[PDB]
């Protein structure tokens, strides 16, 4: 998948 | 057809490493201090001792110890670190500061609480805190360290791999061509700060040249990339229905039931799932540079016709020789020479010239000769672009104009009677090529689409795409080629940017891992050579290099390939991190071997009543620290080639000598053992039995704790001895001079994946345009 | 002053026809540069240049020059180039009132008057042939413009 792969990297910021 | 893709896709990125504990080899330790005359002080003193005195006997085993140490240090060597994490609080600081590590504060606390410490050191403990500067996002933390430890830690700090991150670097991380491709639009929803960081891969091309005489491994790699590439080529859309096309074909061919005809076989293999098979096979092969063969039959003349399109838009060098030789020969015999009354053909099997070559210079027709000229002289253009080699098409194929010369040729065949042969043969041929004439525009646009997706997927390649014929081939049915050429229309299909980013990340991860494992192997190899490790067989290391390249099976690889690969790896230089760590080990390994009070660096024998030294961590000792004068015999030389004649002659005749090599020893602490000359009773076993393993010199450490020291004060005799031991002493623990300030950044953040902030979408594919700003799949 | 982004499917030309209005009234600085460039580039490469017969673009997303700043010069028509001129210099205006700072608008936005320029440009796009475009698609776009 990619959406969780995006979510981790948005969450490192958030 | 699924294990390989799972092996590739499961190659994770290099897990970003970090440390929380400082690297340390030494630690302080209190010992007594015996004043000269040997007796004891009421005060003690700190000294540098080692953690983990796990040093073997023998010098070879020692060098293996330093090899395994080097591997441990490279494991512990991080990529980024923040010092605030490891920090702790000094319980005795004026300003209630912080120092960098737990053990640092333990040392500080132990020293402060002791009784025998000066006031300057306690002051210096009360004056040492943490300093910030949020302007630069920099912190300075205090630390206590041995100079070797400081060397390694400072190298970790200065030479850590992180780079500031921002959206410009998110773009520029994407290939040029895809940004420059107007059909793709890209946005995002974040603004990364200067605080951000990222680690960069190692996309350095193959140092090892697996495209030269490692053809089995290259076949493996090529297959892996081929069956990856199949996974990303789009599936066609809005194809023509099979019955809607078969009915046209059948009515064009006028298939009589009663009479036998060659024309029914043209309907063989007209389904879909072959069109996509060919479309996915050709491109995947040209990307992977995997050769492919041609299975077909000499009675389905439609296959031979569609082979023309094939051999135009796909280079002859892309196939294997015998297959296309057979194809060209069939074509020549059954479409071309009968269409000009030429002979059938007389083609020798291993003739150097392929049939289309000597056909180019027999017939008399400009169109067909020009077609043949293009075919015979079509080949990939090598060109290095954005670091990577690329096998590029003509740019007369990328636009569809070749197909127009092909049409010229087929029409100049349709206008030819076949004088040699009957009406029905001519009838068959001319029908068969009308079927492709009426598909001309579709073919033009198909060729454009293939070239487009080929370059577009090529943009997402990191490893140089060498062109060499492989051992193993891929089968290609010309029936599938017929199906593709016949069933296609009014439907452009473009790789989604997600497929592109996936095909890029996969190759990037594989490429970085290739380079990093190479660096690992070269490091250990160069280190074993420079450490003189001569019994070590460098085979397990290559297994560890191939198991980590997660596509090869080592259970069925030979054992000579490993050493050839080693012969290549020795030639490669080392990277900077590993080389510098190794060179820090080399200039300090001897000093580490001086410590570890379990082995000594040799034993002197000198049949003379020498003197004991006034060392103060010991008292009187039979210690030597220069090894000058008396000559020396190495022990590894003697344990390799047993020649005890020299040592035996020297011992029997009582000749002075030194023996050099890591040897154990016992600390004897009795003056009665000294007066009786017991340290010269250890060598008679060498002559009886000719082994040097039961060799444990005595270390006459004498002091006021030795049960018979009353003699020394009360007779005024300097302790004298024979057969001194070669060994240095500890280094005193200076607190102030062992202290350091450690610089680091403050509060950055690390991101592993990078194409997550992008959000991409294609324009509507019907208005999708190639390099020439002229639409693809527009014939309608 | 909460910067906001633009999320859109760049095949839905109605999204773009609706977003040019947004670019017109709402200042450009209020958007992250990347998504604003994306929206403008989709609008250009899917509506504008195909209407006037131009070839698409080869744009560097690392460029200080916004795509409408190029189109303002390349597009030879005052009905629409003037609109692009407005949009390229549609930023907030800083003014002090009662001590507090204020980000205010151009005063051709407060009254709705610049949309008349928008509609002249759009009706020009409606009166126009898309020289190479298919016609079943051309009619769809050229009618969807009329909807605004």
């Amino acid at each position: 998948k990619e959406e969780h792969q995006k979510e981790v990297q948005y969450e490192i910021l958030q | 057809k699924e294990s390989i893709l799972k092996k590739l896709e499961d190659i994770k990125p290099e897990q970003v490493k970090k440390q929380t504990k400082l690297f340390r080899i030494f630690e302080p330790r209190q010992l007594p201090v015996y004043r000269a005359n040997g007796e004891k002080e009421l005060r003690n003193r700190w000294y540098w001792k080692l953690k983990r005195d796990t040093l073997p006997d023998g010098d070879y085993d020692v060098r293996e110890y330093f090899l395994n140490l080097y591997d441990q240090v490279l494991t512990e060597m991080p990529d980024y670190l923040l010092l605030k994490d490891m920090a702790v609080e000094n319980k005795n600081s004026r300003d209630a500061g912080k120092v960098v590590d737990s053990e640092t504060a333990a040392i500080c606390d132990a020293i402060f609480q002791d009784e025998e410490t000066e006031g300057v050191v306690r002051r210096f403990i009360a004056e040492m805190r943490q300093r910030v500067q949020a302007d630069r996002n920099v912190v300075n933390y205090p630390s206590i360290l041995h100079p070797i430890d400081h060397a390694f830690n400072e190298y970790f700090l200065q030479h850590q791999l992180v780079e500031p991150l921002n959206n410009d670097i998110i773009f520029n991380y994407i290939p040029e061509r895809i940004r420059n491709d107007v059909n793709y639009i890209l946005n995002m929803d974040r603004n990364l700060p200067s605080t951000a960081r990222y680690i960069r891969p190692n996309l350095l091309q193959d140092r090892l040249n697996l495209h030269d005489n490692f053809e089995s491994l290259w076949d493996t790699i090529t297959t892996s990339n081929y069956i990856l590439a199949r996974s990303v080529v789009p599936d066609l859309k809005e194809l023509v229905s099979t019955e809607a096309q078969i009915q046209k074909m059948s009515q064009d061919l006028q298939l009589e039931a009663l009479t036998i005809q060659s024309e029914t076989q043209f309907l063989t293999g007209i389904n879909s799932q072959a069109a996509n098979d060919c479309f996915k096979t050709l491109i995947a092969a040209m990307l992977s540079q995997r050769t492919m063969s041609l299975d077909f039959v000499t009675t389905n003349y439609m296959s031979l016709i569609s082979g023309m399109w094939l051999l135009t838009v796909v280079p002859n060098d892309m196939f294997i020789r015998e297959s296309l030789v057979a194809c060209q020969l069939a074509i020549i015999n059954t479409i071309i020479y009968p269409a000009f009354g030429m002979q059938r053909m007389h083609y020798r099997n291993g003739d150097p010239q392929t049939p289309f070559q000597i056909a180019e210079q027999q017939i008399q027709n400009f169109q067909v000769a020009n077609w043949l000229h293009f075919v015979n002289n079509n080949q990939f253009r090598q060109v290095v672009i954005d670091g990577v080699l690329n096998q590029v098409l003509n740019d007369n194929i990328r636009n569809g104009h070749v197909v127009n010369q092909l049409m010229e040729a087929l029409m100049q065949l349709s206008r030819q009677q076949f004088p040699t042969m009957p009406v029905d043969y001519k009838r068959s041929i001319q029908r068969g090529i009308l079927l492709l004439s009426n598909r001309l525009g579709q073919l033009v646009d198909l060729t454009r689409l293939l070239a487009y997706n080929y370059e577009t997927l090529m943009a997402c390649i990191t490893m140089n795409m060498q062109h060499v014929q492989t051992l193993t081939t891929e089968k290609l049915q010309l029936t599938s080629v017929t199906s593709l050429c016949m069933l296609i229309g009014n439907a452009t299909v473009i790789p989604s940017p997600q497929t592109l980013f996936h095909y890029y990340n996969v190759n990037v991860n594989f490429h970085s891992n290739y380079n990093e494992r190479i660096n690992d192997a070269v490091a250990i190899i160069t280190a074993a050579n420079r450490l003189n490790l001569y019994q070590k067989k460098m085979k397990s290391i290559v297994e560890d290099f191939l198991k980590r390249l997660q596509i090869f099976d080592i259970s069925r690889v030979p054992d000579d390939q490993m050493y050839r690969l080693r012969d290549r790896l020795r030639l490669l230089p080392v990277e900077i991190r590993r080389l510098d760590i190794f060179n820090l080990i080399l200039m300090n390994m001897e000093q580490i071997e001086r410590a570890s009070d379990k082995i000594a660096q040799g034993v002197i024998i000198a049949y003379r009543d020498m003197q004991l030294e006034r060392d103060e961590m010991y008292g009187y000792v039979n210690i030597a620290r220069n090894l000058d004068g008396f000559q020396q015999i190495n022990l590894e030389e003697l344990m390799r080639t047993g020649d005890y004649a020299q040592i035996t002659n020297m011992l029997l005749n009582n000749q002075p000598v030194a023996l050099v090599g890591a040897l154990p020893f016992i600390t004897d602490s009795s003056v009665i053992s000294l007066v009786a000359k017991l340290d010269a009773t250890v060598f008679a076993q060498i002559v009886k039995l000719r082994k040097v393993d039961t060799l444990k010199p005595i270390l006459y450490k004498i002091n006021s704790d030795s049960n018979d020291f009353y003699l020394v004060a009360n007779y005024d005799w300097v302790p004298t001895s024979t057969t001194k031991v070669y060994k240095q002493i500890p280094q005193q623990f200076d607190f102030r001079a062992s202290m350091h300030m450690l610089t680091s950044n403050l509060t950055f953040t690390v991101y592993s994946d990078l194409l997550a902030f992008v959000s991409a979408d294609t324009v509507e594919p019907i208005n999708a345009v190639a390099f020439d700003n002229m639409r693809i799949m527009n014939e309608l």
